[PDB]
């Protein structure tokens, strides 16, 4: 298994966004130099839960302060962006990296922001659907040219073309059945969220496996990847204390139409949170659960950066 | 004195892609120890006359790899992309590098680019000056709403916050005299065309004072900026040469961009040539402007060896004997 971090960048009243921006980085600099091997950076706007609305500008910047680590979008939502956009990027990213940099993408889970951009959701997945194709078309052949309900435009060269052949490597977030399905068959890797249940995350996996075979597509070689969350306290109720503080805003804005205590209970079992030992038996679970076999973890909860630097040493030598 | 160094990353007949990003990389990196103060970054899509689309992801790229120096945009095509994506990188942009961020902007030269992003080429004035209000309502208030002809949204919070008090620093590429005066009203500094003589660039600030002037700025103050395309050696024709050949290919990449679906006596007001002739030619325009940021773009100069030699050249024959308006 391969492991690696990644950043939500919560803010707060107390945490203001320029604060949690430098611990990024400083987090960065510091495993750079360490056995992580990913550094990914999650897509948030408008809230507190996430002060990276731009998370390839973000790796951008990553890439350019470290020399170790692949970095990458952890769920770059395509569907509310122009997709000659997103490739140009992508591509210049894994062009000025030399092939450094790895595209998580996702489609939007936020009908809000939907609406924000002005794309109708009931057309959503035809959407992000069209989207991925001229990202894909621009990774694997430098150009583009679509002619659908969404982008109409004639044919151009995506500019730079990729620096890795076939483009920097992708991987989508599991979101829905429906994305699920069409990875599957394209055989691409998914990123099983940290937010969703255990029971959610094997349903996905399961899902995955049923469609590839049934299109007989040869997955026996995709990497899956799982983020969770890991605050380790010998005080193992002082760990969860401050997860849930951590979480609130999130679970109200992310889970509105589920039981507030139920959802975070769950989700305070189910990440790697509490004593070390709590901790790595629920990380066990979670990667059994999935079949995952990268994983990808957010220490940023822990608020003592001492502890939280030694919980990430902690790990490292256990992976090391 | 400030000075600065342009990168187009045009693709020249002889380079491919690879070569050209490789290079955009290495040169940025060599900037500082060159004395240069910034590095700016030209916005081009979907043809060879410059490669780089997205200069807020590659000015990211090179200010993590750096310290202290500034980087800025010269300039991001304002109307073509999304306000408020644009105002969450720029304050990403400020934060990630606490303050070297610079921001040019400018309408937008070419079709192609309303074509494929969707934007109305017509409207490009309203849509620069509509983009740039939200924008700095943004960062001025850490939030964004609109309702307009041009766009309509709903009021939300902007991330993350802004590092510099009022955004990142703001310049303006201004290639009409309706840009001049936008400028002006606003206090903003340009950034010169390297095509115009010193006459027009003197008439240009004159019309800029006015109207700044009149809104109360204070135009000693503003950080205006003189571009220039620039080959320095010692052999005076040599320089020459290689700067006409150079635009010869250069300038057939710009028409055929303006097609996808003046500059030949440039030289002679350039610094192109010994580096006693460039003094001459930028301190003769120092004089008539009062401008103390000098702009320089070295690609014409060859390869990247060749480029970071004229780079160097520049540094020690040329910077340290221009002098402040008198
Ligand atoms: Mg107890
Ligand atoms: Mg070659
Ligand atoms: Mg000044």
């Amino acid at each position: 298994m391969k492991f690696g971090l990644f950043f939500l960048n919560f803010m707060n009243s107390k945490r203001s966004s320029d604060q949690v921006i430098e611990e990024m980085l400083d987090t960065a600099h510091y495993v750079d130099q360490l056995k992580f091997d990913t550094l990914a950076v999650y897509e948030n706007h408008f809230s507190n839960n996430g002060v990276v609305g731009a998370p390839l500008t973000v790796a951008g910047f990553l890439l350019g302060m470290t020399k170790n680590a692949k970095v990458a979008s952890l769920n770059h939502v395509i569907t509310t962006h122009h997709p000659v956009r997103v490739a140009e990027e992508a591509c210049l990213l894994d062009q000025m990296s030399e092939g450094r940099f790895a595209f998580g993408f996702s489609d939007c889970e936020k009908s809000a922001d939907m609406r924000f951009f002005n794309r109708p959701t009931d057309s959503q997945f035809q959407l992000f659907s069209e989207c991925h194709k001229i990202i894909n078309d621009a990774f694997t052949t430098g150009y583009c040219h679509p002619n659908n309900d969404f982008y109409s435009f004639p044919k151009i060269s995506v500019n730079p073309h990729a620096f890795t052949e076939g483009g920097p490597a992708q991987f989508v977030n599991a979101t829905s059945k429906e994305v699920v399905e069409w990875a599957a068959k394209l055989g691409l890797p998914l990123v099983f969220r940290w937010d969703d249940s255990n029971a959610q995350r094997k349903e996905y996996a399961g899902l995955y496996h049923e469609v590839a075979q049934a299109h007989g597509v040869d997955v026996s070689q995709v990497r899956h990847k799982l983020t969770l969350l890991v605050n380790q306290n010998v005080d193992g109720e002082a760990a969860r204390a401050e997860a849930r503080v951590y979480l609130e805003e999130f679970v109200r804005e992310s889970y509105s139409n589920t039981d507030f205590e139920q959802k975070m209970g769950e989700l305070l079992s189910e990440n790697a949170i509490g004593t070390y030992e709590e901790s790595t038996q629920a990380a066990r679970v979670a990667i059994e659960c999935c079949g995952a076999a990268d994983l990808l973890m957010s220490f940023e909860s822990m608020e003592d950066k001492a502890q939280q630097r030694a919980v990430i040493d902690v790990v490292n030598a256990n992976i090391v | 004195m400030k000075f600065g160094n342009f990168l187009l990353t045009y693709q020249p007949p002889e380079l491919s892609q690879t070569e050209v990003m490789k290079r955009l990389v290495n040169l940025g990196k060599a900037s500082e120890g060159c004395g240069f103060d910034t590095v700016w970054l030209l916005e081009h899509h979907f043809t060879e006359f410059g490669l780089l689309g997205n200069p807020y992801v590659a000015a990211a790229h090179l200010l993590g790899a750096t310290e202290t120096l500034n980087v800025g945009t010269a300039a991001i095509v304002l109307p073509t992309a999304h306000p408020v994506r644009q105002a969450e990188d720029v304050n990403l942009l400020d934060q990630m590098s606490k303050g070297r961020f610079r921001f040019g902007i400018c309408r937008g030269l070419y079709d192609k680019d309303f074509r494929v992003f969707g934007t109305d080429m017509d409207n490009s004035r309203a849509l620069m000056d509509c983009w740039y209000d939200l924008m700095k309502e943004g960062f001025n208030e850490g939030y964004i709403a609109a309702d307009n002809e041009h766009i309509k949204f709903p009021k939300i919070q902007l991330n993350p916050s802004a590092y510099t008090q009022g955004g990142a620093p703001v310049y303006v590429v201004a290639e009409s005299a309706s840009t001049t005066e936008w400028a002006a009203e606003r206090g903003l500094p340009m950034i010169l065309s390297w095509i115009i003589n010193t006459h027009e660039k003197k008439a240009q600030l004159d019309l800029y004072n006015e109207v700044a002037t009149e809104h109360g700025y204070d135009v000693t103050k503003i950080d205006h900026c003189l571009s220039y395309i620039t080959s320095v050696d010692h052999d005076s024709n040599r320089a020459k040469d290689i700067c006409r050949n150079f635009l010869g290919h250069w300038y057939d990449s710009y028409v055929n961009a303006t097609k996808i679906f003046r500059i030949d006596y440039s030289y002679e007001i350039n610094p192109v040539g010994t580096p006693e002739e460039c003094i001459a030619i930028i301190q003769q325009d120092i004089d008539a402007t009062g401008i103390d940021n000098i702009c320089c773009g070295f690609e014409a100069n060859g390869s990247e060896e060749e480029i970071i030699a004229s780079m160097k050249l520049f540094q020690s024959d040329v910077m340290p004997y221009l002098k402040e308006k008198q």
